[PDB]
RNA sequence: AAUGGGUCAGCGACUUAUAUUCAGUGGCAAGCUUAACCGUAUAGGGUAGGCGUAGCGAAAGCGAGUCUUAAUAGGGCGUU
RNA sequence: AACCCACUCCCGUUGAAAAGGUAGGGGAUGACUUGUGGAUCGGAGUGAAAGGCUAAUCAAGCUCGGAGAUAGCUGGUUCUC
RNA sequence: UUAAAAACACAGCACUCUGCAAACACGAAAGUGGACGUAUAGGGUGUGACGCCUGCCCGGUGCCGGAAGGUUAAUUGAUGG
RNA sequence: UCGCUGUGAAGAUGCAGUGUAUCCGCGGCUAGACGGAAAGACCCCGUGAACCUUUACUGUAGCUUUGCACUGGACUUUGA
RNA sequence: CAUGCUUGAGGUUCUAACUCUGGUCCGUAAUCCGGAUCGAGGACAGUGUAUGGUGGGCAGUUUGACUGGGGCGGUCUCCUCCUAAAGAGUAACGGAGGAGUACGAAGGUGCGCUCAGACCGGUCGGAAAUCGGUCGCAGAGUAUAAAGGCAAAAGCGCGCUUGACUGCGAGACAGACACGUCGAGCAGGUACGAAAGUAGGUCUUAGUGAUCCGGUGGUUCUGUAUGGAAGGGCCAUCGCU
């Protein structure tokens, strides 16, 4: 089933966001762009540890 | 004697000039699943409904 | 508080805040009640003297209510921007 | 018996009539689908809900081909 | 054809204390009122305290405003 | 036979009696019956064991206290327009 | 004080515990019984004169013996933050 | 303080219709007065109670393991 | 390796602590109790305190509701249709079915395109593969039940991509409450497209669990003499068949 991850932000800041994925069928990251409020601007997210 | 206050009640029921402060529910945990909008208007600070502050403020022994 | 069974208010909802210990020190004094010291000196002490404030109060702060009659002159306390001006603006220092 | 299952009632349908005066963000129509389609000055929501976004008065004509149900909004 | 009563006389069930809220009726009024306690003792004194004259915020705090927010934008609560 | 017991019928059941009587019945030198004095008791005693007995009371005596226990249950609640 | 029996006891049988300051029981403890006894004795358990007999199962749950290894308390306090 | 047939909280001395019938005892019998007696013991309910059981839960007397104390000397084996 | 001063455990021994419900003396006229002295055991036993095991011997309690009486059986939350009487709502241990997920593309956008089936013709297949033609128009498809929808296709393919954004929010629908649903518009930063524009997930309606308590990341808050810190608050998030 899919479990939980979080999406940290590249910049300095210690925003970040939440989601889930299937860990078996797709076992590589997640490098997705997404706007950071702290920074105000768009800049790149990577998959971390929920817990 | 003194009439006693619930002491829960006073922790989550805040006297103002516009009526009494709560908070909401819903927003302890399980936040993965739920809507950014859901999240951002369970947020702040409400009144109490007009049927429920009769229970209230007895239980503060505010009547 | 009970309700015939139901989860009730007073355990359905978050508890939430802190209380804060420093703001027991502390009290506001309208401008309509300056004209009511003994004489031209606002302080801690002659407030005290009038029964304007309690006995266990160190910090006093003046907001704009009312307008102010004579000329006085506060002494350790604070005032709003308001009211700062409504008290000079009426022949009235603000010193120390 | 192994049959006693129902869901709750999601009380849809028309919520204002025609001739009926509206003002913007009204909810006009609660559906599934869309049997009604949006006319003028109305939005459609991503649970097919038609929604003023203009003041007026509603008018349900049928019209074009497909004989499809449309609901506009018009002048007072 | 459900319960109670053989009859008479006597007795027999919404009270009191302390904290409060609303209404009626009074005293003072941007002020009102004292508690223990003194007392020439139901007088008079005693204004420590309580409530009101300002609110918003979890708070620091700021204040006819304040909180949220990057935002004198919007919105919540409050102000004649 | 006395004495100890209590198997059957009937009577009695507001009784002569809050467990009897008449007529029959069992043991009757024994693991017998009985007088006087003494010991063990309330979650305790004693019991050839029936949950029996512990002052006509026993799946936990009686008495006085906590005590006006608690009773979402029955019953009752008094003059007039 | 509605059940006298096929129920309880019983003589006999078996298992098991106990080396004496015995096991065991009543006692906050001192002590007392067991017993002024001593394994042919004392306690518990089942069966129930006598005759002929009492078959198979040690996987479960108890009890008894073993000590190599694994897990394991208070205690101690290396190391790191 | 009658019978019958209906009606009716659904089995009537008391209601409807109808039939019978002067007033009051005594000796007898028990068909009815849902006769008297005991706030049903069967059954269900109460967020009732007792007592009993066990590999229900949470504990506990007793029994038992080890550290420290009361608690010492010597020799030897042995790890640090 | 030798010795030295320590130090965990093991075994043996000694006597002086302790123990004796062993003897004989005294208090004494006494099978109690003390003191003395012989004998035996001996740092063991035993008691205090801390700790693991066992422990219905004993104790305080728990052991749901609905229900054509209770029990047994079944059910208890959510979605779709009928009952349901052409607005909404509407009961039964009434009649029928599903859910406790999936997807980093199965989302956004630009561009482009239409199915199932039938017949005829055509190498091994032959009713059914791939190819050509005509008819057909939705009798296909839609991640997942059923209902309502689907040509600006909401169905299918390709390129670029992260709007499955952050703060809000006029106004509504539902509604005992707590919860729930839809949303134009504004401000920041984006993505596609020449552009008007579209985008705050998926054709829609199921895929879920309050508070307390504890954990993790931030923080213009607080921080019991003072400066810190611990702890608390606020924001984000995790742990319930
Ligand atoms: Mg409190
Ligand atoms: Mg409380
Ligand atoms: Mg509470
Ligand atoms: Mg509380
Ligand atoms: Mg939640
Ligand atoms: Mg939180
Ligand atoms: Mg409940
Ligand atoms: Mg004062
Ligand atoms: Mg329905
Ligand atoms: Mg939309
Ligand atoms: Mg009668
Ligand atoms: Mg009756
Ligand atoms: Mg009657
Ligand atoms: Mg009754
Ligand atoms: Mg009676
Ligand atoms: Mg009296
Ligand atoms: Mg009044
Ligand atoms: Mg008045
Ligand atoms: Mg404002
Ligand atoms: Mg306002
Ligand atoms: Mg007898
Ligand atoms: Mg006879
Ligand atoms: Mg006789
Ligand atoms: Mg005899
Ligand atoms: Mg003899
Ligand atoms: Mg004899
Ligand atoms: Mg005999
Ligand atoms: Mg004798
Ligand atoms: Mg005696
Ligand atoms: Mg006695
Ligand atoms: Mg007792
Ligand atoms: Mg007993
Ligand atoms: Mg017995
Ligand atoms: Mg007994
Ligand atoms: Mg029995
Ligand atoms: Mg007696
Ligand atoms: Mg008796
Ligand atoms: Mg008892
Ligand atoms: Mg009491
Ligand atoms: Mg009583
Ligand atoms: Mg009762
Ligand atoms: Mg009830
Ligand atoms: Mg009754
Ligand atoms: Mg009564
Ligand atoms: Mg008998
Ligand atoms: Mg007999
Ligand atoms: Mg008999
Ligand atoms: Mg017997
Ligand atoms: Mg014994
Ligand atoms: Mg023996
Ligand atoms: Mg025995
Ligand atoms: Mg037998
Ligand atoms: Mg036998
Ligand atoms: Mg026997
Ligand atoms: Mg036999
Ligand atoms: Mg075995
Ligand atoms: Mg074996
Ligand atoms: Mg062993
Ligand atoms: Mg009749
Ligand atoms: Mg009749
Ligand atoms: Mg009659
Ligand atoms: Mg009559
Ligand atoms: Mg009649
Ligand atoms: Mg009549
Ligand atoms: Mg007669
Ligand atoms: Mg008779
Ligand atoms: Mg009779
Ligand atoms: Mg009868
Ligand atoms: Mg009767
Ligand atoms: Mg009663
Ligand atoms: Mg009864
Ligand atoms: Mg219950
Ligand atoms: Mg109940
Ligand atoms: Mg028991
Ligand atoms: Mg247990
Ligand atoms: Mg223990
Ligand atoms: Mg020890
Ligand atoms: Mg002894
Ligand atoms: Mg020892
Ligand atoms: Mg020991
Ligand atoms: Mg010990
Ligand atoms: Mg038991
Ligand atoms: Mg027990
Ligand atoms: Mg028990
Ligand atoms: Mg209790
Ligand atoms: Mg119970
Ligand atoms: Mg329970
Ligand atoms: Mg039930
Ligand atoms: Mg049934
Ligand atoms: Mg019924
Ligand atoms: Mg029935
Ligand atoms: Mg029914
Ligand atoms: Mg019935
Ligand atoms: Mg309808
Ligand atoms: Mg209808
Ligand atoms: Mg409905
Ligand atoms: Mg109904
Ligand atoms: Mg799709
Ligand atoms: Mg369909
Ligand atoms: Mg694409
Ligand atoms: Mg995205
Ligand atoms: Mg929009
Ligand atoms: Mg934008
Ligand atoms: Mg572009
Ligand atoms: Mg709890
Ligand atoms: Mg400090
Ligand atoms: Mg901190
Ligand atoms: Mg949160």
């Amino acid at each position: 089933m899919r479990e939980l991850i979080r999406l940290v932000s590249s910049a300095g800041t210690g925003h970040f966001y939440t989601t889930d994925k299937n860990k078996r069928t797709k076992p590589e990251k997640i490098e997705i762009k997404k706007y950071d409020p702290v920074v105000r601007q768009h800049v790149i997210y990577k998959e971390a540890k929920i817990k | 004697p003194k009439m006693k206050t619930k002491s829960g009640a006073a922790k989550r029921f805040k006297k103002t000039a516009g009526g009494l402060k709560h908070k909401h529910a819903f927003k302890s945990h399980i936040l993965t699943k739920m809507t950014t909008k859901r999240k951002r208007q369970l947020r702040g600070t409400s009144m109490l409904n007009k049927s429920d502050v009769a229970r209230v403020e007895r239980s503060l022994r505010l009547r | 508080g009970f309700e015939g069974g139901q989860q009730p208010l007073h355990r359905r909802l978050p508890k939430f805040g802190f209380v804060s210990l420093k703001a027991m020190d502390r009290a506001e004094v309208r401008t309509s009640e300056l004209a009511k010291v003994e004489g031209d000196v606002v302080s801690l002490q002659t407030l005290k003297d009038a029964n304007l404030i309690n006995q266990h109060v160190q910090r006093v702060k003046v907001m704009l209510s009312g307008e102010v009659g004579r000329a006085v002159t506060l002494k350790g306390i604070a005032a709003t921007k308001g009211a700062r001006a409504a008290i000079e603006a009426a022949g009235g220092k603000f010193e120390d | 018996t192994r049959n006693g299952r129902d869901s709750e009632s999601k009380r849809l349908g028309v919520k204002l009539f025609g001739g009926q005066a509206v003002k913007a963000g009204n909810i006009l129509v609660r559906q599934r689908g869309t049997k009604f389609h949006a006319g003028y000055g109305v939005g459609l929501g991503k649970d097919h809900t038609l929604f003023a976004k203009v003041d007026g008065v509603v008018k349900f004509e049928t019209k074009g081909a497909f004989g499809r149900k449309y609901v506009s909004i018009v002048a007072a």
